């Protein structure tokens, strides 16, 4: 095939033109992200129960749901949470490569049929069924400066005017509201409707009554009377539109004549849907949008048309309102993509100088140049094919390759000069003989490569997900490296290179080059005897090499596990936790105290605080609140010192002072789905109807056990919420019969009253928004506000809520878990320091398995995934060992010579691991993926030094060593020039501070170190390898 | 309160008799409440806490401390049916025909769930069989009409 | 092209005064001039 | 796939008959069929 685009070097610039032009489309056409999609698939049941405990709304919503989700297909499990706040999620997640669409339909079908069942007020509010994502675009913060409107007016303006014209903006998947749009609030006054003989009950009958869509008709309608002149249609009572027409529905006219209306009993106004959040940007009142990318869409290209839309909304905004982006992974892409385009066009031009250096003619060094950027493009354009995404895995994926796409290019062209300058052949001749060594290896080197990254693909789970990106990306671009090294490349050599006199090795030169090529000529010599030297004395280098071999082993094992390295992102979210029964207010005094540090202590380093009371990591309630912080430019922060990792640790220590709250700052994970290398998640399981108590008091004894064991555990807490007082009133049956007041009555006012009640829908100002009648807030605040609520007997008699109802002190939850179907406890935890996630594990099912009669468990997430991508790994690495020696046994036709290639391996893992100990980096799966190409790159310059050996010996019938010597002698230039432009190439990786620094770190330390070792080490071990292999066979 | 007397509260909920020891002996406020007026005596009553409720006693606990609704630690061992800890609390001088704001005795309560053996207990401490509720209900009016036909022979 | 509307405004509180309800009047108006549709009966078979 | 040679067949009301001329009608083919053995066998409803 070399041989043939020799002959036909126009044919081999038509497919190289074809390639780039295809790649060239795919860069235009290409999806853009931060990362691709790595979850499973899960879709989530939302559901409100407004003035509902936990208890009610997992006996009438949640157990009625769950069991009601069967006939569905590919579900591994399923989870649920009932709180205080009227809120169930259920959450179905389902096996990898399920259709996420054909999941949500079949999970939204089989609650249609079930909707019957929950209850009426359930029904109303509806039961959202959506597919599960955590990953944000953006957020954008819509806030009032000047203070003439609430979070409640600036949500509700976000909801009519800006919200579904971001929907309609292009790229745009989801937009979620930070708030509600607008409600009818009736305040109702206990002293007012008790004073009219009213209840709640009248109030919501005279609303529904007097807010209303009446159908009438038609005037003149079919069939009609011959001879009618007219068809109309009839209007007859519309929805109301104001707070005036709810403020004049008539209640009651007395007995003078005189007229109560809703006003004379309630205060009226349009407020919020619910009160639960205050959401403070800077102590300034906020809402937002939560908005998504798109399937297949362009992240900068979205980010650009979102922010042109903000833009010609300006105008149309009242005074005070303010756009800001507290939250955009955008301006982290832009840099992402400029950083990795740099090192492949830095890596071109180091290659350029390197090729330069050592040939030292210009025609030479135009053929990497053409050839690197035909591969780089036809990657795109394979990407493209198999439906990949732009994202920062399969970009860095391009990043690990670049030295075996350097290398294909350097080796064909390198292989050519030497021909020529040792025989004296003319270009062409020379180009068809330098192929003729190499091709047969090139090949073999290609399947090689392909039995070490294609298996890397079939890991199962989020992790697979990951691995399979970095697999196909660099699998692609290694197999067009060898396809442009078998076609263009020797069609360019044959044509563009110059001849060279046999015999000259350019020692005759003057100035910079005359020495260079001295020096190297002479240093070829020291090496080739030093080898020699080695290959007399074999048998302590064989000692030497079990010393590497030993020492790699021991540093895996010490080197600390993770996922992806923690990234400044220019924002980190600060958590705040009040113990149990601690109001909204209290909250509130924590949060400001929070605020009012990050815009004193940390001014120069902070741009933004987002204070969310209301809403924790995992809980709602009013005790829970969260911080999110946004930074100042990365160019304004200097220095680790103000870095979000320095910021956090200054932070968290500085709110361990804080008196009846639990305070503390933390970096975001580069996945939040992945969590923690080390981390496990547990379920508890109640088995046998043992019910609430007992699975607690079951969880406390797993928890004191797992304390006992700090050696192997650490941090082993419950993911839920302990036991809170709760005021238990009964209504007595006899005594409400007696007075003649109906349960129906009571119930109805406590609930509408305390619980507040969704009574009808008005529209305001031609958008539909719901009517709540609720007790104006200080006659629902304490106990002693119960008796002042009085319900109308059948005779016509106000009865206090105090004369038919009795109350107590009680525990009960105020979140309820299930799992399966099943009551449940979410355990979180993780393996103690040099102990693996596995171990951790085994402790945890050795704990379970002494827990009281019917007390089950199970493991779920990240450690439902460890466990099925755990017992793949001794397949995918056999599968990998094998056809590797399978593909070097067919290339060197031998059982035995294949094991003197693939003992290279630990020579350039020793490196890495050093330099990752050092630096103290984590066994990341950017480090790993650069254990491969790593150890890919070695055994390549192995496979050359074999295969120019045993191809001595079998064709010139050379001796063993004399083979060995003249091989490693030929391989030894371009083996130093690959390693000195590639190491070079990853050196800004490795010093890089900037922003996305975490990963280029991870990426370049392992590699540098890896390549300095494996160049350094095999040049002297490869030839010591054959020998022994050689003389042992 | 103080610090200590939340960790008091806390440690007497959770059953953790080695840091109630703890807290006892470095002077743990026994008097400590919370929002809704419970001392760590009713927690410990509550949630069945025998030796912490002894060991709380022993520190000068008010055995006839009241929650905001007037409910005492003998009204919870009693409702809960915590045998052991009904004697021991009535044994240190808890008041047997203690009333709530509701008139709810602790008798109405182990009437109501059907605790026989606390039932004869309080009755032996000179129980007023006779105390009505809010609604003038007695404690056998109670096992009529939850229909235990056994414990309404023990009252009479 | 817009079309004219016959809006017929109900006086609930002279509806009240008089002690005639308003869901009586809303199915009169409703059931005579737009028509009823009160339940199914079988024709020859067929739910109708 | 059904039985080596079985037949599945379905007598339809085309024109509102009712469930009692059908029946007649099915009774009908019946006694027409049982006096055919030659040609079919075991032919009988599948309902009750
Ligand atoms: C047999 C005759 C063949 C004809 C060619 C003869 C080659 C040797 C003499 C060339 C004349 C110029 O001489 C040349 O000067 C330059 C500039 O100072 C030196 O410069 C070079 O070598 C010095 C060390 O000596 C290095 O530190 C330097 O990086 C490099 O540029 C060369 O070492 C020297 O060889
Ligand atoms: C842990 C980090 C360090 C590991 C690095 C290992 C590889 C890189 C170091 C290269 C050293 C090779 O250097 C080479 O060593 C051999 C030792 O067998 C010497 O060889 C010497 O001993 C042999 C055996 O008695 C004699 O036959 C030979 O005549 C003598 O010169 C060579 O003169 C020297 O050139
Ligand atoms: C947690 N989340 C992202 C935020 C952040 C800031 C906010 O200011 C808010 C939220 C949640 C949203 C959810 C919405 C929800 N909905 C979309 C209307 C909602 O139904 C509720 C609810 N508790 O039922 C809200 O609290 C809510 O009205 C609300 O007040 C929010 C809100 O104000
Ligand atoms: C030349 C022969 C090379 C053999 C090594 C091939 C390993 C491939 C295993 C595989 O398919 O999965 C890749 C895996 C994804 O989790 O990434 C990794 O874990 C990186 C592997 C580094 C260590 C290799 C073993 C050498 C120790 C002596
Ligand atoms: C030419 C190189 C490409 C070959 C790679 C294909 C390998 C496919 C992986 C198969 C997965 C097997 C998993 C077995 C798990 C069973 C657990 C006991
Ligand atoms: C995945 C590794 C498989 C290795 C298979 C063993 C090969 C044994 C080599 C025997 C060589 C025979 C020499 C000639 C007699
Ligand atoms: C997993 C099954 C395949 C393993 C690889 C087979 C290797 C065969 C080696 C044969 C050696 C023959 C030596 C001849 C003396
Ligand atoms: C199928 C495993 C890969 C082995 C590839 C080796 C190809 C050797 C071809 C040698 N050749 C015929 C060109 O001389
Ligand atoms: C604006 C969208 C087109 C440009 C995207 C950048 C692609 C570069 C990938 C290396
Ligand atoms: C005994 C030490 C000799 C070192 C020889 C290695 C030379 C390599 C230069 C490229
Ligand atoms: C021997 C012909 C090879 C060219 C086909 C791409
Ligand atoms: C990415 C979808 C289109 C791919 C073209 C073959
Ligand atoms: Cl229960």
């Amino acid at each position: 095939m070399p041989n043939f685009f020799i002959d036909r070097p126009i044919f081999a610039w038509v497919i190289a033109i074809i390639i780039m032009l295809a790649g060239g489309l795919a860069i235009l056409k290409l999806p853009v992200a931060q990362y691709p999609t790595i979850a499973p698939p899960a879709v989530t049941i939302s559901a409100s129960y407004p003035g509902a405990d936990a208890k009610t709304v997992q006996d009438t919503v949640t157990q009625v749901i769950e069991q009601n989700m069967n006939g569905i297909d590919n579900l591994m499990y399923m989870s649920s949470n009932s709180d205080s706040t009227g809120t169930v999620q259920i959450t179905l997640t389902f096996e990898s490569g399920t259709d996420a669409d054909i999941a949500q339909v079949q999970v939204q079908n089989k609650l249609q049929l079930a909707m019957p069942l929950l209850p009426q007020e359930v029904q109303q509010q509806g039961v959202s069924v959506e597919k599960s994502s955590s990953s944000f675009l953006m957020v954008v913060g819509v806030i009032n400066t000047d203070g003439t409107m609430t979070q409640e007016d600036i949500s509700d303006y976000v909801a009519a005017n800006m919200k579904d014209a971001i929907s309609r903006t292009s790229g745009v998947g989801d937009v979620q509201l930070f708030g509600s749009q607008y409600a009818m609030r009736i305040w109702m006054n206990p002293n007012e409707l008790n004073k009219f003989q009213l209840t709640p009950v009248d109030v919501i009958t005279a609303i529904k009554a007097q807010n209303a869509q009446v159908a009438a008709g038609q005037l003149g309608g079919t069939p009609p009377v011959k001879g009618q002149q007219l068809n109309a249609s009839i209007i007859a009572q519309t929805r109301l539109t104001s707070t005036e027409e709810f403020g004049k529905i008539l209640l009651k006219v007395n007995q003078d004549g005189s007229r109560v209306l809703l006003r004379d009993v309630a205060k009226i106004e349009l407020g919020g849907e619910n009160y639960d959040i205050i959401a403070e940007f800077n102590g300034q009142p906020a809402s937002g949008l939560g908005i998504k990318l798109a399937t297949g869409a362009n992240a900068l290209d979205t980010a650009a048309a979102i922010r042109a839309e903000l833009a010609k909304m300006e105008p149309f905004f009242p005074s005070g309102l303010k756009i800001v982006y507290p939250y955009d992974t955008t301006p982290f892409v832009k840099i992402s993509i400029h950083e990795v385009v740099k090192t492949l066009v830095e890596a071109i031009i180091l290659v350029f100088l390197v090729m330069y250096l050592f040939l030292q003619n210009f025609r030479a060094t135009l053929i990497p140049t053409i050839a690197v950027p035909v591969v780089l493009l036809g990657t795109f354009a394979v990407l493209a094919a198999f439906g990949f995404s732009i994202n920062t895995l399969t970009m860095f994926g391009m990043v690990l390759a670049i030295g075996l796409l350097v290398d294909d290019a350097i080796v064909v062209v390198e292989n050519v000069e030497r021909v020529m300058a040792e025989e004296g052949l003319p270009p062409k001749e020379a180009t068809r003989k330098s192929m003729g060594q190499i091709q047969g290896a090139l090949v073999g080197i290609a399947m090689v490569l392909s039995a070490v990254f294609v298996p890397m693909a079939f890991f199962g789970g989020s992790t697979g997900a990951i691995y399979r990106q970095f697999s196909i990306t660099i699998v692609s671009a290694m197999a067009l490296s060898v396809l442009v090294a078998l076609i263009l490349t020797p069609a360019l050599c044959a044509t563009m290179l110059k001849p060279i006199a046999k015999g000259d090795h350019g020692e005759g030169k003057k100035g910079f080059f005359g020495w260079f090529n001295r020096m190297f000529e002479k240093s070829t010599h020291h090496y080739t005897d030093s080898v020699g030297g080695i290959l007399r004395s074999t048998g302590r280098y064989l000692v030497l090499y079990l010393i590497i071999v030993v020492g790699m082993a021991y540093l895996f094992v010490r080197l600390p596990s993770s996922f992806l390295p923690d990234e400044d992102q220019g924002v980190f979210m600060t958590m705040v936790q009040l113990p149990a029964g601690a109001t909204q207010e209290r909250t509130q005094k924590v949060l400001n105290e929070v605020t009012h540090y990050y815009l004193t202590k940390e001014k120069n380093n902070v741009e933004s605080v987002f204070a969310v009371n209301g809403f924790g990591f995992a809980p709602r309630g009013q005790n829970t609140g969260i911080a999110f912080v946004s930074l100042k430019d990365w160019a304004d922060r200097p220095g680790e010192e103000n870095k979000v990792e320095a910021i956090t640790m200054r932070a968290t220590r500085a709110f361990s002072q804080i008196k009846d709250a639990m305070v503390f700052a933390f970096n975001l994970p580069a996945i939040v789905e992945l969590g923690t290398a080390t981390g496990f998640d547990f379920e508890l399981i109640d088995q046998a109807g043992l019910g609430h108590e007992k699975l607690t008091q079951a969880r406390n004894q797993l928890l004191a056990e797992a304390a006992k064991h700090p050696d192997m555990l650490t941090s082993v807490r419950p993911n839920g919420l302990e036991d809170t007082p709760q005021f238990k009133i009964d209504i007595d049956q006899e005594k409400a019969q007696a007075l003649g007041v109906s349960i129906n009555d009571i119930n109805t006012t406590l609930g509408a009253a305390w619980g507040g009640s969704y009574v009808n829908d008005f529209i305001d100002r031609g958008r539909v928004k719901k009517v709540y009648v609720m007790s104006e807030a200080k006659y629902r605040m304490l106990p002693d506000d119960i008796g002042d609520w009085y319900v109308r007997a059948a005779d016509g008699q106000m009865v206090p809520f105090s004369a038919f109802s009795s109350s107590r002190w009680e525990y009960g939850s105020p979140r309820l878990e299930r799992y399966n179907g099943l009551p449940s406890m979410e355990i979180l935890g993780q393996a103690a320091p040099g102990k693996s996630t596995g171990e951790a594990m085994e402790l945890m099912e050795q704990l379970a398995s002494k827990l009281p009669t019917g007390v089950g468990y199970d493991w779920t997430g990240m450690s439902y995934q460890e466990r099925l991508s755990g017992n793949q790994a001794p397949s995918l690495y056999a599968i990998s060992l094998i056809v590797v020696f399978l593909c070097l046994a067919a290339l060197y036709e031998s059982w035995s010579i294949p094991f003197s290639v693939m003992l290279v391996v630990p020579l350039g893992v020793i490196g890495a691991l050093l330099a990752a100990t050092f630096r103290g980096l984590t066994n990341d799966v950017y480090f790993q993926v650069g254990l491969l190409t790593t150890i890919g790159l070695s055994a390549k310059n192995a496979i050359l030094i074999v295969e120019f050996a045993k191809d001595l010996m079998d064709k010139e019938g050379k001796g063993l060593i004399e083979a060995t010597l003249d091989a490693v002698r030929m391989r030894l230039r371009p083996i130093l020039m690959t390693s000195l432009a590639f190491i070079l190439g990853v050196m800004p990786l490795v010093i890089s501070t900037g922003a996305g620094s975490g990963a280029q770190n991870a990426v370049g330390t392992g590699v540098m170190g890896g390549m300095v070792t494996a160049t350094v080490l095999a040049i002297f071990f490869v030839p010591v390898f054959f020998v022994v292999v050689r003389r042992r066979f | 309160g103080s610090d200590l007397g939340k960790k008091l509260l806390e440690a007497a909920r959770a059953g953790r008799d080695d840091e109630v020891r703890i807290l006892m002996a470095n002077g743990a406020d026994v008097n400590a409440a919370d929002v809704v007026g419970w001392t760590p005596l009713h927690l410990a009553a509550y949630w069945g806490h025998l030796e912490i409720v002894e060991v709380l006693l022993k520190n000068g606990a008010d055995v006839n401390a009241y929650d905001t609704l007037g409910s005492t630690p003998l009204h919870l061992a009693a409702h809960f049916g915590h045998l052991e800890i009904v004697e021991v609390l009535l044994k240190n001088g808890a008041d047997v025909n203690a009333k709530d704001d509701n008139g709810i005795t602790p008798l109405h309560l182990a009437a109501n769930r059907g605790h026989l053996e606390i039932v004869e207990v309080l009755l032996k401490y000179g129980a007023d069989v006779n105390a009505q509720d809010k609604f003038g209900k007695t404690a056998f009016d109670i096992s009529i009409n939850n229909g235990n036909e056994d414990l309404a022979e023990i009252l009479q």
